[PDB]
């Protein structure tokens, strides 16, 4: 919720690396990402809607133990709120920030051989806005940077056009395209109606779109009890165990 | 010898009268005593001594 | 002693009918206590959308 | 030998694993709550001819004041209700609901979650084996009342071995005409018309004559914990409503005519014990859904 | 070929066209509202340690004081709400009750005879017909769980047609050992014990194997359209006593063992939507009625 | 000639001489009333966010305070009402509760009624004998709904005697094909599919032709005088419980499926008229024991 409100690129970008990859992960199993299925939709047709589920929606869904897995679930998380159930992950990862995930060499992740397109179709980028879109290739942008992988950035946004249309206009190196970047990558904002849409992904976008004004109240007290006497989990202290399967 | 009782005092009722009417009445009178007629929150954590 | 919530509870010898009534009291005077976000809320259902 | 089982105990399919932690039981229990007070000012409404009554528990169930050119049918909480009661009946039914709606709707009213406040009774008879020798014929027929007809060709006497589980805590036994009944390896009492058994004690035998034939008529009852709210004869109801409406049109699932013997085939499963706990979670919710679709009618 | 059908389902008898208007709906909707304080009030009595409570519910329900000397009957809307009962049941019913006497008695209370605001399950579960070839014995019996005992002496397989009717809305057939079903000009799946079908889509070819008999247990749900009062409970009793006390013995009449039977019996008639919405207010009717002979019995 | 008996309706054990007195039986109705009470408050407390209801509500049953280390028991209420159950079901339970005890505890609460206030209506069908001549062979499966399949296997037509004895108020027999029935040395009609009867009408002969197995269905309601308090739905989940916890577990006892085949049973016997005074007290601590234990569960 807190994630789809940022509405620049220097917002977006600070809030990443103040959270860390728990909140990116969820808990909950759910069920397979691409199925057809119907629902049940009351308020328009008394017959069950039919819909395909996706890993944008903001439900928990099954993930492999990858990094192709763990890069789904932060992307679904900027572009949706959600995570995925990715089983044990560690606790040095969860303890780091997502941008260290993505943009830094001391993590212990992988990722030359990540394939965008690939990502993409996974991601079902078809179904998506332009805010979604312009998101997922803030991501894209920084893992290619971060490996050195820039010239297969460009090849992805030469076979897709209308990506490369909506394409952000930063350098991940650079500061002075932070700061300068007018892009508004805002998803949930305060401004609608307590009613339902038909699709998974709009009714789950519009839950958040009703909840946002009062969670701008709410969360400020009762987050303040959570961690009145807690440490901090990110970047927490501590004897550099193990990262297995990695 | 020693007992404990609770003095809620006397409150005296008619056998023809109907038991109803009194016990609302004397229930009237009874959240007067006790100073629970109208809205309240008890404040007594002041009210120790260490 | 300190509740979980933040009240305070006093443990102390008292009647049973002086117990029950008063206690009984302060539920129902606490049905009707809520917080001033939800209050709003409630509000804001009453007038219209602007 | 030849062998015999009850229709509605064959291959429980699987149940859900979502929505089933502390907050989903809130949300199911808050559910619960808020749809009685909408069937209550419903009444109340048809009585004083006046929607005071029911605007006000529409707004606290939809938190929607509800409008003339638009349909009443209970908002963003009965969306959510419906699609979670499909996801609990089974694993291939989608997850389609997100957490921040159902911390959002948990909070609508104060109530225990807690599903184990109280107990139920459930009357579906188990019968999981009968074994028959190469001579008889043995039919089970019936849920609540199994009706069991066997018939003895051979020249001797044969010995039926009845199988009742072991999560029923009673069963009765009674017979058209006398018959005899013991445990493995017991003697055989003089015929009797009805005798009570205890599952968890043992398969039993039962000689069956060559006469004529022998029908025994079984009642069992099993204790299921639930919570308090729970009422029977609305989770029945709720339980039908459902699959009218085809919530329960899921492929490659197992179809009950009560919940019942939803309730006790599941129980009965490898990992029963278990799938009763999210079969209970359904059960509340159905019961939320009666009191929901009677009160906002749809033809 | 032989057909057989199931036994309420024959022979539906006319009901009475009387007492269906809005003051006459309302006059049940009253009767049943102030026969619940009637029975609500002994509680309340118990409570309060006196008989007022109850003297209080009688003198409305009958515009009269209750005395000591009398047994107390309910007084004219107990015999107004006998009588109704009667004329429901059947158009051979004379119907006694005169207008004005309905119209005073439903100004008792305020309350609305909308009979369309809410719906109920009845389990009754419907055969119309089920048609085997020679040398098959087929044996129906039961109402709320309907057995079907089928038995094929023939040299090879049969072909058993069901019809459910047109107006159940879900039927689920649970078979003794696994069977085969489809519909007209459709495969056959594999045996199964349990199958889920609508009585709408079409009449149903079941496969009889030779051997052993293969007897199929049915249960129907049907929903029909009833008044935010109606407690199914509270009708059966009521159609239980009100057939003990003889409300319904009148020549040229069916008898039924439940209100369940009475309802889709009626529904399945050659047009069962007309009587549907008189039977609900039968329904009603005596749910008020075994409320208020179980206060006061006569 | 072969007869033919409801299994249910075979030899009724004694059913227990104590605790059926004025006070013994007001102390029932208090137990009732004060369970009820219970039920009522846990439900509040749960919807509520305090216990206050529940507090007062168990103080008042088990005459001490609810406390969270100790299990709630129920207190002495408890003990005397599981005991007195025990009691009522068979002449061989022991019956040791003090007489004293039962009148400490029926003067917690005051009830405006009496065991005969109303009545209730029980389900059950009676058969007391079916017979038959020396070919044909006759099976009677059910209780709630007796099943009487007969089959004919001899040269002609054959008379079966149906006696479903002088206690039930109506009898309604239901055919799998039409079937003929009259009474005792009178004309037989013509094939009708629902027969209507009093049983007090005599015994009752059905023909049978020679062919495919004609099954009956038998569908009966009697009346018995019970308290306004009573409820079927309470008793009948209360009987199950008694039975799961072994309240009647004794020696040479008979078991029973339901409330109503117990009551109905007990009735159906030689001095039947005395029996069903002491079982409808025992219904009555039923619906306590159920009320009680559903807010306590041990």
């Amino acid at each position: 919720m807190d994630v789809l409100s940022k509405g620049s690129l220097k917002e977006l970008l600070a809030h990443l690396e103040k959270t860390p990859l728990e909140e990116a992960i969820s808990y909950r199993i759910g069920t397979v990402p691409y199925q057809n299925v119907l629902i049940s939709r009351n308020e328009y047709y008394n017959q069950l809607y039919p819909d395909t589920t996706s890993l944008i929606d903001g439900v928990s869904r099954e993930g492999q133990r990858n990094v192709n897995g763990l890069i789904m679930s932060i992307i679904s998380y900027v572009v949706s709120g959600s995570g995925h159930y990715i089983p044990n992950i560690g606790f040095m990862l969860l303890r780091r920030s997502i941008l260290d995930i993505l943009t830094k060499h001391d993590t212990g992740l992988v990722t030359n051989n990540l394939n965008y397109g690939i990502i993409a179709r996974n991601l079902t980028v078809s179904k998506m806005n332009c805010e979604q879109r312009k998101r997922m290739l803030i991501c894209f942008k920084l893992l290619a940077y971060k490996d050195g992988n820039q010239n297969d950035y460009e090849i992805y946004l030469n076979q897709n056009i209308p990506l490369k249309q909506i394409a952000p206009n930063f350098i991940p190196g650079d500061m002075r395209t932070v700061i300068h970047n007018q892009d508004q990558l805002a998803i949930v904002g305060i401004p609608l109606t307590q009613s339902t849409e038909l699709s998974i992904r709009d009714d789950n976008a519009k839950s958040y779109k009703l909840g946002y004004v009062d969670w701008y109240n709410s969360n400020s007290f009762l987050r303040e009890r959570s961690e009145f006497n807690l440490i901090r989990l990110k970047d927490r202290d501590t004897k550099y165990g193990k990262l297995n399967g990695w | 010898h020693a007992l404990i009782k609770e003095d809620l005092g006397q409150w005296p009722v008619e056998t023809g009268i109907s038991l109803v009417n009194q016990a609302g009445v004397f229930a009237v009178q009874l959240a007067n005593k006790l100073g629970i007629d109208k809205p309240f929150v008890l404040d007594a954590g002041s009210n120790y001594f260490t | 002693y300190p509740d979980a919530d933040g009240n305070d509870v006093s443990i102390i010898f008292s009647g049973a009918m002086s117990h029950a009534i008063f206690t009984y009291a302060q539920s129902q005077w606490n049905k009707n206590i809520i917080k001033l976000d939800d209050y709003i809320r409630e509000i804001t259902l009453t007038v219209p959308k602007q | 030998a030849n062998r015999a089982t009850s229709a509605f105990l064959d291959n429980p399919h699987p149940v859900g694993v979502n929505y089933v932690d502390e907050g989903s039981r809130q949300f199911v229990a808050v559910a619960e709550l808020l749809a009685s007070k909408l069937i209550d000012s419903s009444r109340e409404s048809d009585e004083s001819n006046s929607d005071v009554p029911f605007v006000q528990a529409y707004s606290k169930f939809a938190d929607d004041n509800p409008r003339h050119l638009r349909v009443k049918t209970g908002g963003k909480m009965a969306n959510a209700l419906t699609n979670v009661i499909r996801s609990y009946y089974s694993i291939n039914a989608p997850a389609i609901v997100p957490q921040v709606e159902i911390d959002r709707l948990a909070s609508k009213a104060t109530v225990s979650g807690d599903m184990y406040n109280s107990y139920a009774i459930f009357n579906s008879v188990p019968i999981v084996e009968v074994l028959s020798p190469a001579r008889t014929t043995v039919s089970i027929v019936g849920s609540d009342r199994a009706d069991v007809t066997m018939l003895n060709t051979g020249a001797g006497a044969a010995n039926i071995t009845f199988n009742f589980g072991q999560i029923a805590e009673t069963v009765i036994l009674k017979g058209s005409v006398p018959f005899q009944l013991a445990r493995l390896n017991q003697p055989m009492p003089a015929a009797r018309f009805t005798y009570k058994l205890r599952p968890l004690d043992g398969p039993f035998i039962v000689v069956l004559p060559v006469g004529n034939p022998l029908v025994i008529s079984a009642t069992a009852a099993t204790r299921i914990q639930v919570p308090l709210a729970f009422n029977k004869a609305l989770v029945e109801s709720g339980f039908q409503t459902a699959m009218n409406d085809g919530l329960f049109d899921i492929q490659n699932v197992n179809y009950y005519s009560s919940f019942d013997e939803f309730i006790i085939s599941q129980y009965h499963a490898q990992d029963g014990i278990n799938r009763v706990s999210t079969c209970v979670i359904l059960g509340l919710a159905l019961q939320a859904y009666d009191q929901m679709r009677r009160a906002l009618p749809v033809r």
